[PDB]
């Protein structure tokens, strides 16, 4: 089986630009490396095969070329649904088709901060025994965001789980939504909880809290 | 040209799974078919392949010894014997088609199956409250396996929704969050409700999310 | 930078020798120093671009940089370039030297030796398969090294550079019929007939796996027909080791290919025997004639469908040439384009494959007719039948080409009737498809038959058939005969047997275009008095006169009959 290396894990670009997607190969394979395009819940899509020639229907801009072992997949004029998660898989190898890892197009766009808010668990969650704190960023760019939560101003770690959005299709922004369980009994011992949310567009750490 | 699939779901580790594939709109029997695997957040892993007539059969080292590949020719139909499960084989399951002369290329996908290796069993979610420009929603709690369908009133309200991609409890049940932005002067004017589904436990759930 | 990429995989030497032969496919008049001279501007151009990959023109695909060499617009330029690639150049006989004359040459500067023979090749045989080329220098180069040393180089030598001279004679005319499948018929009657040729190699292999190879094998002589000669070497290395690593899944012959070195590698996959036949292979009725989804395949799948037919007929018949297959296939789907929009398609397509026996006949007759008439004549007698018979089929083509193509179409008999009866017709026919190809090509150029350009451009898989069906020409006028073709003088006792028969070979050919309705039992009493007139005034010790005196005696005989 032969390895195939795509680089970078992500690219970020604006419409308009020029993504180069790069996929190298461990042995030579030849020609025989096609390139599909994957977009969030949808089955691939083949783009190229036999490393340059592009599918029947595939857009003008998709180009793919090949250099010894390393392949590169240029998208010129990249428009909105261009932005997709990209796989290259090679059909050399007489044992096994093997896939890269993959190169996501994320659309680039200006520093948003996040709206945060902030939700206490309901009566009819705390009836069943369980306390689910949920914290909520709307609507923000870059995606990487940290979110601390302090319950009674004490670090809480481990009774969290965040979930990230996709790129909103709108306005190229994510949402997180971050949600602390912890036990009824453990819930009513506590009053303030609060939610820190840290990111690029915050001149500083923003809280929200409850009592 | 379709390929229909049908078979997955959930099992416990080391149970069995037979996965489907119906074609139409192209002479089957003169494809090489095969599985494409891809687990939840991660890339594409090929799995098995096999030629026109059944003669030459391909496995992946991972699946090898567990997965048996086969195709009904008469019946334009692929399968996929999945046995001795494991929870690393927890993905969706495509059935695609290789170009007949332009390599081995998979140039026609199945819409996809979910195969789910878990020893938690089918459970259908407790819908409970996220109460209050004002954030509203819903916690679609403790199900399994995946997916639900979210959606708020009905279906007309679609704009500014943001139903957030299930996480994986300790539990072994998926829990997730559905949000929505409203208008803080429509909170008492509008009614909002979120309708769930849960199609593996044929769970219907509707809950109205009104102001504390 | 394409061009520097390509300079640093194939190193100096084998760059240069594959854009010296693109130059003399292309500029097949200009001689051999203004070709060094111009691989030299092209190699020392990829030497800075391997410098600074961003300098002039390092960004231009080598294939467009040739053009651009060539002229001291695209794709059309390449199109208009391969319109003037002359198929009968107006060249001098290649003559070689004395034997210590040549080892003269190979000893002083070996490089330039054989750069000379790819050079004098590729100016003569325009669509030579290039990376067979190198082969052939390589092949070239070892006969010189062993004989120029051996006791006796001319019997070590010679021998050797004429076997060498029959096989890049057939390796040009299999290729020129490759590369015309393409250009005249198009890729889709060259992928037909590379799907029936692998099939019948690669019977294991699924049609899926032969259809891929004739795609990269489509590739490979699109490039090397449509000039990129680098490209096309490549190609066809990278399809060699696919082939090697896929021999499982295609074929269990070549094992002994795949440890060879890159150029015996391709050469020994090209070359290779068929394979065996899978054992569990189950006749065609069930899924072509007695399915349900006959009907329903042809229309919704023509080609897949169609392609397949001729997939699974092919490997189960290696016995059969590959033009007889095509025409299996095109039966089965005229049949079929009949037969699907009838009442009951079944009903009427049920007999499809009794149409095949006749097909299958007519070859296997006219090559037992060929083979008994060439065990009685031999092989120059069977050329002279040839030779009468083709001249009177079309007696307007030139009287050499006639000869030669006549002389051609006489080897058959020894090539192929040597095999056992089974295996006599892929040999037989295929060949004829290849030698009438040479006449097809010869005849374009110079177009004086409208019997040759009908049977050359209406069909590529009915071309032997047609010929084969001519009856003698009507429509011609005897040509006047001149008595300037029946008079030798005593030089003809100085030539080889060969050459000599080409000229009694070339009298016959004006002896049948004067007298087009001679029988056949006649024109062998002037050939016989023909023999006898030359071996007598070759043994007199007064030659020169009794051709003249003598001559004029067998001159009035023949008139007389």
């Amino acid at each position: 089986d032969i390895v195939l290396t795509q680089s970078p894990g992500t690219l970020s670009l604006s419409p308009g630009e020029t993504a180069t997607l790069s996929c190298r190969a461990s042995q030579s394979v030849g020609s025989n490396l096609a390139w599909y395009q994957q977009k969030p819940g949808q089955a691939p899509r083949l783009l190229i095969y036999g490393a340059s020639t592009g599918a029947t229907g595939v857009p003008a801009r998709f180009s793919g070329s090949r250099s010894g072992t390393d392949f590169t997949l240029t998208i010129t004029s990249l428009q909105p649904e261009d932005f997709a998660t990209y796989y290259c898989q090679q059909y050399y190898s007489f044992l096994a088709k093997t896939f890269g890892q993959g190169t996501q197009l994320e659309i680039k766009r200006t520093v948003a901060a996040p709206s945060v808010f902030i939700f206490p668990p309901s009566d009819e969650q705390l009836k069943s025994g369980t306390a689910s704190v949920v914290c909520l960023l709307n609507n923000f760019y870059p995606r990487e965001a940290k979110v601390q939560w302090k319950v009674d101003n004490a670090l809480q770690s481990g009774n969290s789980q965040e979930s990230v959005t996709e790129q909103d299709s709108k306005d190229s922004t994510y949402s997180l939504s971050n949600t602390l369980t912890l036990s009824k009994a453990d819930y009513e011992k506590h009053k303030v909880y609060a939610c820190e949310v840290t990111h690029q567009g915050l001149s500083s750490p923003v809280t929200k809290s409850f009592n | 040209v379709q390929l229909v699939q049908s078979g997955g779901g959930p099992v416990k580790p080391g149970g069995s799974l037979r996965l489907s594939c119906a074609a139409s709109g192209f002479m089957f029997r003169a494809y090489s078919m095969n599985w494409v695997r891809q687990a939840p957040g991660k890339g594409l892993e090929w799995v098995s392949s096999i030629s026109s007539s059944g003669r030459y059969i391909h496995y992946a080292d991972s699946v090898k010894g567990r997965f048996t590949i086969s195709r009904d020719n008469a019946k334009n139909s692929l399968y996929l014997q999945m046995n001795s499960l494991r929870a690393e084989d927890t993905a969706v399951y495509y059935c695609a088609r290789e170009t007949v002369m332009a390599g081995k290329a998979l140039d026609y996908w199945g819409q996809g199956t979910l195969v789910t290796v878990s020893s938690a069993s089918t459970k259908g979610p407790s819908a409970s409250t996220k109460g209050p420009t004002a954030a509203l929603g819903c916690l679609v709690k403790d199900y399994f396996p995946e997916p639900v369908t979210v959606s708020w009133n009905s279906g007309a309200l679609t704009s500014g929704v943001h139903t957030f991609p299930a996480v994986l409890q300790s539990s072994g049940l998926y829990s997730l969050s559905s949000v929505v932005t409203v208008p803080s002067s429509s909170l008492g004017t509008q009614t909002y409700i979120c309708n769930v589904n849960h199609k593996p436990s044929n769970t219907k759930v509707d809950k109205r999310v009104e102001p504390k | 930078s394409e061009v520097a990429h390509r300079f640093k995989d194939l190193g100096e030497e084998n760059f240069k020798a594959l854009v010296l032969i693109a130059f003399a496919q292309y500029l097949q008049q200009c001689p051999f120093e203004d070709h060094v001279k111009l691989v030299n501007e092209v190699t020392e151009f990829a030497k800075t671009c391997v410098a600074d990959e961003s300098a002039e023109n390092c960004d231009k695909s080598l294939h467009t940089l040739f053009g651009d060499k060539l002229c001291t617009q695209e794709p059309e330029r390449n199109e208009c370039f391969l319109q003037h690639k002359d198929d009968n150049p107006n060249l001098p006989r290649l003559v070689r030297p004395e034997v210590d004359v040549m080892c003269t040459a190979f000893h002083d500067n070996e490089e330039t030796f054989l750069k000379k023979y790819l050079y004098e090749i590729a100016r003569r045989h325009p669509y030579f398969y290039a990376p067979e080329l190198l082969f052939f220098a390589k092949r070239y180069k070892a006969a010189f090294t062993e004989c120029c040393q051996a006791a006796d180089k001319a019997a070590c030598l010679l021998p050797k550079l004429d076997e060498l001279r029959d096989e890049g004679k057939a390796s040009s005319a299999k290729q020129r019929l490759k590369c015309a499948s393409l250009q005249k018929f198009g890729e889709r009657a060259f992928k037909a007939w590379a799907v029936a040729r692998l099939s019948q190699r690669f019977p294991k292999a699924e049609f899926a796996e032969v259809s891929k190879l004739v795609t990269d094998l489509t590739k490979v002589h699109t490039e090397c027909c449509h000039g990129d000669l680098l490209e096309c070497a490549d190609d066809r290395a990278d399809l060699a080791k696919y082939i090697c690593e896929n021999q499982d899944s295609i074929s269990s012959k070549l094992k002994e290919c795949c440890e060879k070195p890159l150029l015996e590698k391709s050469h020994c996959i090209a070359e290779v025997e068929n394979d065996e036949m899978p054992a569990d292979l189950p006749s065609l009725a069930a899924d072509f004639v007695e399915s349900k989804d006959v009907c329903k395949n042809y229309a919704e799948a023509k080609d897949v469908f169609l392609g397949m037919f001729l997939y699974e007929y092919a490997r189960r018949h290696p016995d059969y040439s590959v033009v007889l297959l095509l025409r299996l296939a095109k039966t089965y789907e005229t049949t079929l384009e009949k037969c699907c929009a009838a009442a009951d398609p079944h009903e009427c397509y049920a007999k499809v494959f009794d149409e095949f026996k006749p097909l299958v006949e007519e070859p296997q007759n006219l090559i037992k007719q060929n083979c008994e008439l060439f065990e009685q004549l031999g092989e120059y007698k069977f050329q002279n039948a040839l030779l009468v018979r083709y001249t009177k089929k079309v007696p307007q083509v030139s009287t050499p080409t006639l000869v030669e193509v006549s002389r051609n179409l006489g080897k058959v008999g020894s090539k192929c009737c040597k095999h056992p009866e089974a295996k006599r017709m892929p040999c037989a026919e295929d060949y004829l498809s290849v030698v009438l190809n040479q006449l097809c090509v010869l005849h374009e150029k110079t177009p004086v038959s409208d019997r040759v350009t009908k049977c050359c451009t209406e069909s590529l898989v009915n071309r032997r058939p047609c010929f084969s069906a001519l009856e003698v020409d009507e429509t011609y006028v005897p040509k006047e005969f001149n008595a300037e073709t029946f008079t030798f003088h005593a030089d003809i006792c100085t030539l080889s047997e060969k050459e000599r028969q080409i000229k009694k070979q070339t009298a016959l050919v004006e002896l049948v275009k004067h007298k087009p309705k001679a029988t056949k039992e006649q024109l062998k009493a002037v050939m016989d008095d023909f023999a006898a007139f030359v071996e007598k005034c070759c043994k007199a010790d007064d030659k020169e006169t009794c051709f003249a005196e003598e001559g004029k005696k067998l001159v009035a005989a023949s008139q007389a009959a």
